[PDB]
């Protein structure tokens, strides 16, 4: 086919606005992943 | 006669120049109509 151009000019052809999408938003946390962090002495490892 | 040259719309349509394209069915149409009318005062259409 041929490409479909946007925010079309003064004449002639015609154009396609971007997909506008806002009100379909939201934000992906888990928010009940729990994980612990500390410090030690262990045998093997990497300093 | 003139290929890999394209021609501008915009000024085009300053100068009250109708154009020509290429349609569907590859055959060359008219795309516009417009008449020797320097304003914009619904005159420049060739329907009225």
């Amino acid at each position: 086919q041929y490409s479909i151009q946007q925010s079309l000019g003064n004449a002639s052809g015609v154009a396609v606005s971007p997909i506008n999408a806002d009100a379909t938003l939201s934000t992906g946390v888990a928010l009940n992943s729990s994980l612990w962090a500390g410090i030690g002495v262990f045998a093997r490892g990497k300093p | 006669l003139y290929p890999e040259d394209t021609p501008d719309e915009e000024a085009m349509v300053k100068g009250r120049l109708n154009k020509v394209s290429v349609g569907t069915s590859g055959q060359m149409i008219i795309d516009d109509a417009l008449t020797c009318c320097t304003q914009d005062n619904y005159l420049h259409f060739q329907h009225v």
